[PDB]
């Protein structure tokens, strides 16, 4: 029964042709080069200097720009709800992060080029590219997640046909299963300041992994 | 398909499919909105935050909660919530699954009312079924008999069941729970210099309340220990890095529930409140309920709760009787798992409330069924 | 056998998590298979291209999510 | 699964009891399918409307055993063995093993009475009725006077007689074969 089921690969493996026509395609590139940048502060991964890092900046930002076109244009159609103002928040939150990751990028690349190296040797210059970019992200998983609601609510009403809604060719996973009892640990003598947990921040890998083709 | 589970009450809200064996999620029931002036344009859109994502911005939002006291008072924040988890946290179109709500009794008429008509004309559900919470703890208990103690955050309220049989005259409900609790600690800690006053300082101090309180065994010998010495002292770390320290005050707060009188309440303690509605019924079952005594929700999670009314039982009963109480390590999810029982259950398929049903009886086809 | 039991609702989630465990190696293995040929025609390229961007993100995904047991 | 809270059979720990739940629940689903078919057959009645009655407590205990079982072994492998050290974690499912027995011995009288009550009517072909394979014992006689004892004299207060519950063993005990 091994064989049969390598429709999944070819199912799954045909959305990458699609040259920047989906949502989620463009996404999940967004998240690559994103995790680059973020890898990068490491300096464990393709980006090797600064340059790098603007070259990254402005093709996120093209990416950006791509993906609120997309948006705007599947959210046009949909009839006026609580669902659409969230996608048009989003929508102006990517604009706004685009344009501060392009403009900064330039400054950068200026300053690199008329200081010198050692004006941003310093590793502290990169930070504010990053956390653009990390902003960004959030913001484009946001809105993802938003407009796959907002086609799978409307699917059925006029305008919506000739149009490539992520709830046509993608599926979502169910959620995985909350732990029934907290766990326990031996914390309570280890360290004698009780503090609050941490709230888990979505990772942007994960929130558009459990996206699922047909 | 899967028939939708979801109980929501006054703190939190658990939802899941029928069938399984713990809830898909769980997050708070609050919704908050921005306070402060926007200055960055295109990030002050978003004008309500529902859950989780507004437990994460606290700094900059108002915290209401839509229930309180077990009775929904908000039902314009009530239906945020119920599209939240409908959309955002199952990932499921309600129109292809039936769903299972919980209400605690005693509660006003109009309560369920409104609530089924919300999801019939609003969400368009095929049927839908209100159980009550109490009941629903047996059912998780793998028993068909005893008497139940559930203590949530806006409501305690005690129901006996034998043989599967309900005492309506028996049953009695105290509006006291783990939200009163918060607000007397906030005003029992001003006596050390700590003052939280902001809604969103109400969750830090409700967090302090989950890990450092505890109940005492015996309460008068405790405060002797606690002025003698200084070895029930233990240190919080607020958000911002400050450190507050917590003496007698941890055994204090959930003293109220043994003795009403420190809020002012003239009502009695929840130990005595068991004793009287066990005294109300028949005298050849009070045998079987004072064993099979079944504790669930939130606020009976503090430590030593269950010895503490175990020996306060024994004191009021006759001593020739033996007293139990149950305690099971996940009794904080005890009403949704029995509310997936019953859900998949093959026999309970014929009462549900379908569509059809309340196109010609309209919203009070409630009363006649679910009960 | 009288009612849906969650037993096999979990051997199902169990069965399905290694399909998707034993799917990656599969498409690893597809990826050396034909990356390791010197002969290259037309209609090979777009597929080993979508190759290993499938392999890239599933193994960004592993990665990510092995840091989560961790504190 | 009665006999681990002495700590005196098969049952060794709280794994072997979850393991037993459900063998126990599955048996259920089948003794649910044999009962129902002599109930269609049989024409409707007092003894008709008994053997259905108990078929509902059935899948209500036979449910119950597989959703609870299921939680308790969570339970487990979160919190480690200990959370579920004490045996008090065990008598929730004993507790639903003993009641549904209970209901399991009713059923077999209730079934065996229409079978033999209805043994020539029509719809009964080609069944396997307890009324062609199985004999019941005649009861035991009553004793005719409960013998006095000395220990009541130490006794100054003088109590009800308890209530005998039937032992599963002694009900399908008075079954004999053909
Ligand atoms: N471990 C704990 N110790 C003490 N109090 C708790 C603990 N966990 C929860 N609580 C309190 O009990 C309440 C539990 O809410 P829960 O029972 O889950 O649903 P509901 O909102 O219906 O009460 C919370 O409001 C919380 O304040
Ligand atoms: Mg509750």
């Amino acid at each position: 029964s091994f064989q049969e089921e390598k429709s999944k690969l070819d199912a799954e493996v045909s959305k990458w042709d699609d040259s920047g026509n989906d949502i989620i395609v463009l996404a999940k590139q967004m998240c690559m080069i994103m995790m680059e940048m973020t890898d990068f502060t490491r300096g464990k991964g393709p980006l090797k200097n600064t340059s790098d890092v603007i070259s990254a900046a402005k093709k996120i930002a093209e990416a950006g720009s791509r993906m609120d076109k997309l948006g705007r244009t599947i959210a046009d159609h949909c009839p006026d709800s609580a669902c659409k103002q969230d996608l048009l928040a989003y929508l102006q939150r990517i604009a706004l992060y685009c344009h501060q990751l392009n403009i900064c990028s330039k400054v950068k690349a200026e300053v690199q080029n008329l200081g010198g190296e050692l004006v941003v040797s310093g590793v502290d210059s990169a930070m504010s590219l990053i956390q653009a970019a990390k902003n960004l992200m959030n913001a484009v998983v946001q809105t993802v997640k938003a407009s796959y609601v907002a086609s799978t609510k409307y699917q059925k009403s006029q305008g919506m046909a000739s149009l490539n809604l992520p709830a046509v060719s993608w599926k979502m996973k169910a959620p995985e299963k909350k732990p029934l009892v907290k766990r326990e640990k031996q914390d309570e003598t280890q360290t004698k300041i009780k503090r609050a947990s941490q709230k888990k921040h979505v990772n942007p890998v994960q929130a558009l992994s459990e996206f699922k083709a047909m | 398909t899967t028939a939708l589970v979801c109980d929501n009450g006054s703190g939190l809200v658990k939802a899941g499919f029928a069938g399984d064996d713990a809830p898909r999620a769980v997050f708070p029931s609050i919704v908050g909105r921005p306070r402060h002036q926007g200055v960055m344009v295109g990030m002050g859109q978003k004008d309500s935050y529902v859950g989780d994502e507004a437990q994460s911005k606290r700094g900059i939002l108002t915290l209401k909660y839509p229930i309180e006291h077990g009775i929904i008072t908000n039902w314009d924040d009530m239906e945020k919530i119920w599209h939240h988890t409908f959309y955002n946290e199952l990932r499921v179109a309600p129109e292809e699954h039936p769903t299972l709500l919980t209400e605690a009794p005693l509660n006003p008429k109009a309560n369920r009312e409104k609530m089924t008509q919300i999801m019939f004309e609003t969400f368009n559900v095929p049927a839908m079924y209100v159980a009550i919470q109490a009941v629903l703890s047996l059912y998780a208990s793998g028993r068909t008999t005893g008497i139940v103690l559930d203590s949530g955050d806006g409501v305690t309220h005690n129901v006996p069941i034998y043989e599967g049989y309900a005492l309506p005259h028996a049953i009695m409900r105290l509006d006291l729970a783990g939200r009163d609790l918060t607000d007397y600690l906030m005003k029992i800690l001003t006596e050390r210099g700590y003052s939280f006053v902001t809604t969103a300082e109400r969750e830090i101090v409700r967090d302090i309340k989950e890990k450092l309180c505890y109940v005492a065994l015996d309460f008068e010998n405790e405060m002797a220990t606690a002025a003698s010495s200084s070895s029930l002292e233990k240190s919080y770390e607020l958000p911002d890095g400050q450190v507050i320290t917590i003496g007698n005050e941890r055994f204090r707060c959930p003293e109220t529930l043994f003795q009403p009188s420190f809020i002012g309440m003239e009502s009695a303690g929840i130990h005595e409140t068991t004793y009287n509605s066990i005294m109300k019924c028949d005298i050849d079952i009070r045998k079987d309920l004072y064993a099979n005594n079944v504790m669930s929700g939130g606020t009976t999670m503090y430590p030593g709760i269950a010895d503490r009314m175990q020996k306060e039982i024994t004191a009021l009963a006759p001593s020739t009787m033996k007293i139990k109480i149950i305690a099971p390590p996940e009794r904080k999810y005890s009403v949704w798992i029995g509310g997936s029982i019953l859900a998949s259950l093959s026999t309970f398929q014929q009462m549900w409330i379908t569509k059809q049903e309340y196109d010609e009886a309209g919203p009070s086809i409630v009363h006649r069924k679910c009960f | 056998s009288l009612s849906p039991d969650p037993w096999k609702r979990d051997a199902r989630e169990k069965l399905e998590k290694q399909q998707q465990m034993h799917i990656v190696d599969m498409l690893s293995k597809e990826i050396h298979e034909l990356q390791n040929k010197v002969d290259r025609t037309a209609e090979e390229s777009d597929r080993l291209r979508k190759l290993m961007l499938e392999w890239q993100f599933q193994k960004r995904l592993q990665e990510s999510k092995q840091k989560d047991e961790d504190d």
